[PDB]
């Protein structure tokens, strides 16, 4: 299996078959854009009309297409479709005990009403990921989660768990501009641990303005006080964001009445939207937030 | 009313100027085929075989 | 087989494939390709056009404007619109021009790289700009029966406010299509279009290039769909792609894009509607005042038409002694509004089921006794003074009641209610009637053409287009009847301008009733034709007969034609037929809204439709539940969504949600009344295209009932108060209408409740 | 380099693929095979649904999925195998059951979305030939219908489950 | 106006005859009629272009065929006898009147 | 005589005669040696065929 | 090596000649300037009559005459100017005198011979403008009309002479 290249009137196409012609092939061209289902930059070239002089696809590359399930949780390459991703998923949660399957419940959850079998079978996860819509549905979820990321580039290798200073302003994530996203590993949920994922149903304008969030809760051991919160929403800015400031403050809290007050007060305050915000929708937008929250509240209260 | 006048035939022009159009002059398709008869060189024969 | 459920005819083909759409027609060797370019301002001057970056685009043939038109550069129905915009655009789709090249991509980056310059002017986008600005087509239209002052006196209760219906696109899966082939003598030109109205291609192309009608052929084989959007403003793309081909001597194409179609082709008018509504504490109305605005965009096209068709069902099935209803077309910086399969009537009809719901509440009683209080009886006349015969909806009503277990399911919901508290369920039951004929008389007219070959086998031709409808498959029904012979020997190719000429566009739910008609009058006359061979040889076979006509030298081919009889309402006066008769219906529908995200789930509709006597239940039960579904796409979930300046956001399938395959209800049961034959059309049936969409806003109402229901448990406690609720009901707007701890700020601030 | 994918079996061989071309228009407009459809060009309607069959690596096996036509650069489809519509079956030979399956029930009106849904069913049953209604209901949240209101194609698909 | 008939031209200046025949018969200017070919969709069942007779057989049938138009037109323009062939044409179509046969 | 030979109603079948260069008899009948060869051809491949 | 030649004016740049190419074939099939017809192919009847015009490196002048383009090869064109019926007037624009003579005089029946007869007769009036009634009538020896009887044709272009 080797490497092919095709060229056109203006652009140009590097079939990489391995990661070490990937990682050089970004080095010496860092402008390279990668292609693996084409669903976003599809888009990019025929709707809003971007050039993009030099393509790589990954596709092919073993390591970007391997599912690994280690001992914090399921390690999928960044190029797995979606709908291999829906189909691990899918597994776990039927084999392994509810308590382990939160997040992956979560995922699961945004990834029904998203796309169709067509989309699903031939987008990334990576591809998502990178993308960076403030709408996107799954960004929320890894952020709440703290999903770990494995960045490479030639030479280099780190793993972060995703969190809010990984995308800095809009559509841009924190990859250097020789590095690639290689994996992607969803964690299992802890003792004690419990997760949520909502999203508003409809959508309005490109990728703006849809409510959707991630929620995670950590409890004290056999205790209803709180000792890790995350509340990661998109569609409320021009990127996911943590709503950081609600949910420090309810550090070592307990889970009642008077929080479920607190956090909507938080909400309200933090993640407010001007009138004139893009998208619209101001009221209903805030609505979802609380709305949202209040059913993760009254849901964990369940499973505690 | 020109029936008993020496009206030109009303194609004439455009057979004049060759933007008459005939048959073979009609656009081919992107996919268009053509075909060749063949076709016996005997008056009366019996065909044995065709190669 | 009239009567029985056949398939539609191409079926197999579009199972397949092998069925031929427009731009499935093959190239020519030499066959270029058309790009509209298209305004991006809402109201400006235009100031200059550069082709500089388009003519460095590798197959880049011309840039055309104004100027290359040959003939006219008026066009539309009431020729207020240009071909080419020339100084000023006057909206955001607003055509300027088009670039050639030699493919469909090299026409995309040509188009997408020419420069326009622009002027800004002051800018009319919403209904409520085009009031305050005075800004209409036309003067007031006005239908009045009655007293008012009497009937408002006499009223015990008042009820009075403002609704907003929004637009709607059609999304036909197959977007706008024109192939046109210039010949190269005398001006012929032979086009292949995706449109209702081959009459009205026709004149376009021909006024547009200054050339006798006589030389321009216009071909439909069939569209993949139509509901409006193709009965005008297809001529967009068909008059441009013609110039292109008169300009360049090669055959161009042009299919649009969905982001092209949805910005440039139009769609429906959008309604405000401010009302006044008078009734006694039973229920009953007493008086009712309405005034319609739509909004009309920049052009007036069908517009008009349309203000009459809603004005005419502004009632729905409801006597109202004491009337007044007016209307206004708004003319607005927005692509101009056009037909949409329901024409007017949707927007009235959903106007009226609004005050109803109010009368309703605000008398504390239950709907379903005050509707059924206000209704029609047999023989009544209508607001515009025409009798109601063959008043099917008590029929439709009752058997609707009692099959959908109404009064049983209404108890299961007031308890669902009771024991959910964030979650809740409506159910509602709405009647309609729908009028059948084009408004304006002169339409309802219709010619087939038929010939009868050697071999005894059948070509039927005639004006009417195949759109999906299965109006061919009906066609091939009746002939077939007619002539007592298989449906096997029948066909119909296509729909041409060569073989029928002044056809009415493929339009009104009427074409069954007329082309029907038409083909079953040629059929006759083939049959007088035959007659004495039959006679001479009782035993032959339909081919003896046939070829012995033949060969005596009868002819074979013959014209049919229809008028529908007796027409011509009057608008001075308030008289005469507008339509030759009426079709009804009746829906139910149960909806479980969620308190807290505004969604939804359809749970359950049950239709009964007065059809008459169907000629294809399969087809005709396939028009109701596509119709229904539509307008539940308008009632409940389609949504456009335009800038502040007036440019559209919502453009493709990803921010406009038509239905969806779990959209529909999860119980979907829909039934043609028996026994109930229809006199004033061909072998008793009834036209059901356009008259079942307004069913759909049965699921508004259920879930404005849900939303009723939420508002008792979790704000005040008004048992009879009334909030605005308008169209779209997406799941914002109901949300927004669940007020609650969460929607006024929790915390425990304070707000409503 | 050679662009080698196929199509309905047969072997395409294309020596100057631009990275531009979606493989929609490649069908459409290089192939001739004009049963696949443009209804948006992002992804959204089905119009353009195909299948796509690689042998993958890994699971050993050879898989099958759907696939929208419209946003698949073709340069994506090396060692790919496309299944379209005229590919498993027709009028002029037999249809293939999805086929007459839809027809019968009055599941095609003007038909333009028919292809694409044929294709997002006959994948389903590759993968699985007796799913079940769940599944079946399912199978088609990417194919959008204007013209039928959905009931009759999930009754005339519902006859390949239990 | 568009003419069409079982006919074939072959030179012989069939076509340019009936354009004749139909201009006379219907009283209008040749400027206005038009033929643009011969097909099995317009008229089934034609003879061959032959035997000399095509003009008179087919002459015979356009005017006939143009005898009922002036027929239907007949009304309006006894309604309005110093209009234009185009208004009589305008209102026989308002006025759901035929005009193909 | 394209019907009889693709085994097809009358009815599917569309002949159009814009003009020809001349008949004088020959394109009476013999004119079907071609047409009905030229038609088979394009049944058999399904392209388009002269 | 490159192919040079001129049509009616415009510039062909022909890089892969194949000698074998026909002019007629050129210009009605890669051309598609569909006035020039096939009659024959054996040089005897005239339809395929186009102008050739070369400048002469030894009359100084420009030359002009009349040729065969059912046995032209292309190949032997190099910076020739070939002039069709198309090239000299149009019913689009404006008709040459001589077709307007021929269609005017009935010189056109069927018409497939006229576009040579009038390049024929184009070519004459081109190398000389005031022919004499024996010039004009020999100009056709190559020109075959199976409708007219040839002498409406020969009446209409005597007004060219004197
Ligand atoms: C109609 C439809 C519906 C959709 N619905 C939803 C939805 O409901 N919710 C939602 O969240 N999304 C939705 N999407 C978006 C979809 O999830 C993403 O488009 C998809 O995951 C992108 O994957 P891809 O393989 O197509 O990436 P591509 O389009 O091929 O590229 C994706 C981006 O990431 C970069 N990239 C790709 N791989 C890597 C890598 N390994 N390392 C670094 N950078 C990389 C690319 O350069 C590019 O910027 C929808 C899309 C469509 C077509
Ligand atoms: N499948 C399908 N059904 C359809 C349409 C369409 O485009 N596709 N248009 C509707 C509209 S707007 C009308 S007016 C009628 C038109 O056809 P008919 O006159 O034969 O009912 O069918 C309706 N049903
Ligand atoms: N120019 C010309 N004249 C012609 C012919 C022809 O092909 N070209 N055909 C001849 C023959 S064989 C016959 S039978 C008649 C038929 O046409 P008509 O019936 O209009 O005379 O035309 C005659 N004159
Ligand atoms: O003039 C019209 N009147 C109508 O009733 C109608 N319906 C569709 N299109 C129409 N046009
Ligand atoms: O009359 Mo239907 O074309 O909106
Ligand atoms: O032989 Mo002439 O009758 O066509
Ligand atoms: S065209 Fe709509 S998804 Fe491919
Ligand atoms: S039948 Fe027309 S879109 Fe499905
Ligand atoms: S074709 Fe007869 S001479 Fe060239
Ligand atoms: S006109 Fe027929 S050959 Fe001269």
């Amino acid at each position: 299996p080797k490497q092919l290249r095709f060229e056109g009137e203006r652009v140009t196409w590097i079939q990489a078959s391995t990661l070490k012609e990937l990682l050089d092939l970004k080095a010496q061209h860092p402008e390279a854009k990668l292609v693996v289902g084409n669903t976003e930059i599809g888009i990019e070239m025929k709707f809003k009309n971007q050039l993009f002089p030099m393509i790589i696809c990954p596709a092919w590359i073993p390591e970007l297409n391997a599912v690994e399930h280690g001992p914090e949780g399921i390690s999928f390459g960044a190029a797995c479709a979606l709908s291999s991703v829906e189909k691990t998923l899918l597994e776990a949660v039927a084999k392994l005990p509810t308590q382990k399957t939160e997040v992956f419940r979560g995922v699961l959850e945004q990834l029904r009403w998203f796309a169709g079998k067509q989309v699903k079978s031939v987008a990334s996860l990576g591809g998502n990921i990178i993308t960076a819509s403030p709408i996107s549905d799954l960004n929320p979820v890894f952020m709440a989660s703290g999903t770990k990321l494995t960045i490479v580039s030639r030479g280099t290798r780190r793993t972060v768990p995703m969190d809010h200073t990984f995308f800095p302003s809009y559509r841009k994530t924190l990859l250097g501009p020789e590095e690639i996203l290689l994996s992607i590993e969803i964690p299992y949920s802890r003792e004690d641990e419990f997760f949520s994922a909502f999203k508003q149903a409809s959508r309005r304008e490109d990728d703006i303005a849809k409510v959707t969030c991630g929620m995670r809760v950590l409890f004290q051991p056999g205790s209803m006080q709180v000792k890790e919160l995350a509340l990661c929403y998109g569609g409320m800015a021009d990127r996911t964001i943590s709503a950081l400031k609600t949910t420090q403050k309810q550090l070592s809290k307990f889970w009642n009445e008077k929080l479920l007050q607190d956090v909507c007060a938080g909400l309200a305050e933090e993640l407010s939207l001007s009138p004139d915000a893009p998208g619209g929708m101001i009221e209903f937008r805030r609505t979802l937030t609380l709305s949202f929250f209040f059913k993760f509240y009254l849901t964990v209260l369940k499973k505690l | 009313d020109t029936v008993g006048r020496p009206l030109p035939h009303l194609a004439a022009a455009m057979q004049a100027s060759g933007e008459a159009v005939y048959c073979d002059d009609i656009p081919r398709y992107e996919n268009e085929l053509f075909l060749r008869l063949v076709t016996s060189t005997r008056a009366h024969a019996k065909i044995k075989s065709i190669d | 087989t009239v009567g029985r459920p056949l398939p539609h005819l191409a079926a197999a083909m579009q199972a397949s494939g092998e069925a031929v759409y427009c731009d499935d027609i093959p190239r020519y060797e030499n066959e270029l390709f058309l790009r509209l370019v298209t305004s991006t301002r809402a109201h400006a001057k235009i100031k200059s056009i550069d082709v500089s970056e388009a003519q460095k685009v590798p197959g880049f043939v011309c840039f055309l404007s104004a100027d290359d038109i040959p003939g006219s550069n008026e066009t539309g129905l009431f020729n207020d619109e240009t071909v080419f915009a020339k100084d000023t655009v006057t909206c955001v789709g607003h055509i300027i021009g088009a670039v050639v090249a030699d493919t469909p991509e090299h026409a995309e980056r040509a188009a997408h790289v020419v420069k326009v310059t622009y002027e800004d002017l002051p800018a009319i986008i919403t209904i409520e700009d085009a009031i305050k600005n005075n800004s209409f087509y036309g003067s007031e239209l006005k239908i009045e029966k009655g007293d008012l002052k009497k009937g408002f006196s006499e009223a015990d209760n008042v009820v009075s406010g403002e609704l907003y219906i929004g637009g709607q696109d059609h999304f036909y899966l197959e977007t706008h299509c024109t192939i046109a082939i210039p010949k190269g003598e005398e001006g012929e030109m032979e086009l292949f279009v995706s449109t209702q109205n081959a009459m009205k291609t026709q004149s376009f192309v021909a006024k547009m290039l200054g050339v006798p009608v006589n030389r321009i052929l216009v071909r439909v084989k069939r569209m993949g769909g139509g509901f409006g959007g193709k009965e005008t403003r297809s001529t967009l793309v068909s008059v441009a792609v013609a110039l292109a081909a008169y300009k360049t001597g090669h055959p161009v194409r042009c299919m649009l894009d969905r982001n092209e179609d949805m910005l440039i082709t139009g769609g429906r008018h959008p309604f405000l509607a401010r009302y006044k509504v008078g009734f006694m504490k039973t229920g009953t109305i007493v008086a009712l005042e309405v005034d319609h605005y739509s909004n009309a965009g920049n052009s007036r096209d069908l517009s008009h038409s349309i203000m009459e068709r809603a004005l005419f069902h502004m009632d729905n099935c409801y006597k109202i002694p004491n009337i007044r209803g007016t209307g206004r077309l708004c003319k607005t910086n927005l692509s101009s509004n056009t037909a949409f399969r329901g024409f007017g009537g949707p927007q009235a009809l959903f106007i009226a089921e609004n005050w109803m719901s109010e009368v309703a509440v605000t008398c504390g009683l239950p709907a379903e006794e005050v509707r059924w209080k206000n209704m029609y009886k047999e023989g009544d006349l209508t607001h515009f003074n025409q009798r109601l015969e063959g008043f099917s909806v008590p029929r439709c009503w009752d058997e609707c009641l009692k099959s959908s277990q109404y009064y049983a399911r209404k108890s299961e919901v007031d308890k669902f209610n009771k024991e959910n508290c964030w979650k809740k369920r409506g159910l509602c039951i709405i009647p309609t009637k729908f009028g059948i004929s084009f408004t304006v008389p002169f339409l309802n007219q219709a010619g087939a053409l038929i010939h009868v070959y050697t071999d005894g086998s059948v070509l039927v031709s005639h004006g009417g287009t195949e759109m999906g409808q299965g109006l061919h498959t009906k066609m091939v029904q009746v002939a077939s009847k007619a002539l007592k012979i298989p449906i096997s020997k029948i066909y119909i190719s296509e729909t041409s301008t060569n073989t029928v000429p002044n056809s009415s566009p493929t339009a009104a739910s009427v074409s069954t009733d007329i082309y029907g008609q038409a083909v079953y009058e040629a059929c006759q006359t083939i049959l007088k034709r035959l007659e004495p061979f039959k006679k001479k040889n009782p035993d032959g076979s339909w081919e003896d007969w046939v070829m012995a006509a033949y060969q005596d030298r009868v002819s074979l081919s013959t014209t049919g034609f229809y008028r529908t009889p007796n027409l011509g309402y009057s608008f001075e006066t308030n008289s005469g037929n507008a339509f030759h008769y009426f079709t009804y219906g009746v829906a139910c529908s149960e909806v479980e809204i969620d308190c807290l995200t505004g969604d939804h789930k359809n749970l359950r509709t049950d239709i009964v439709m007065d059809v008459g006597s169907s000629l294809n239940p399969a087809i005709d039960i396939g028009q109701v539940e596509g119709a229904f579904v539509q307008g539940l796409g308008l009632f409940t979930l389609e949504e456009l969504h335009y800038s502040p300046e007036g440019s559209l956001h919502t453009r493709g399938p990803s921010t406009y949600k038509i239905p969806a395959f779990g959209s529909i209800p999860t119980e979907f049961r829909v039934s043609l009344l028996r026994d109930c034959p229809n006199k004033k059309a061909i072998y008793a049936s009834k036209a059901v295209g356009e008259p079942p969409l307004f069913l759909g806003a049965s699921v508004f109402f259920a879930i404005k009932d849900a939303i009723r229901a939420a508002r008792a448990q979790h704000t005040n406690n008004n048992t009879k108060e009334l909030f605005r609720l308008d169209s779209p009901a997406t799941p914002e707007k109901i949300r927004n209408a669940c007020v609650d701890k969460f929607t006024t700020l929790c915390v425990t601030g304070a707000p409503g409740n | 380099d050679e662009l080698v994918f196929f199509v309905n079996g047969k072997k395409v061989v294309e020596k100057n693929a631009d990275p531009e071309t979606t493989l929609l228009a490649y069908l459409r407009r290089k192939l001739g095979l004009r049963g696949t459809k443009l209804g948006c060009g992002e992804g959204g309607c089905g119009a353009c649904t195909v299948m796509l069959s690689k042998y993958d690596r890994l699971q050993d096996k050879i898989i099958h999925f759907s696939a929208n036509a419209c946003l698949a650069p073709i340069c994506t489809l090396h060692h790919v195998a496309v299944t379209t519509v005229e590919g498993i079956g027709s009028t002029k030979t037999r249809l293939h059951p999805v086929q007459e399956r839809i027809a019968k029930s009055h599941g095609s009106q003007c038909g333009f979305c028919t292809p694409g849904i044929v294709m997002s069913m006959y994948t389903l049953l590759r993968n699985q030939p007796e799913p079940t209604v769940e599944e079946i209901e399912d199978a088609f949240q990417g194919n959008l219908c204007r013209c039928t209101g959905y009931r009759p194609i999930l009754q005339g698909f519902r006859t390949f489950a239990k």
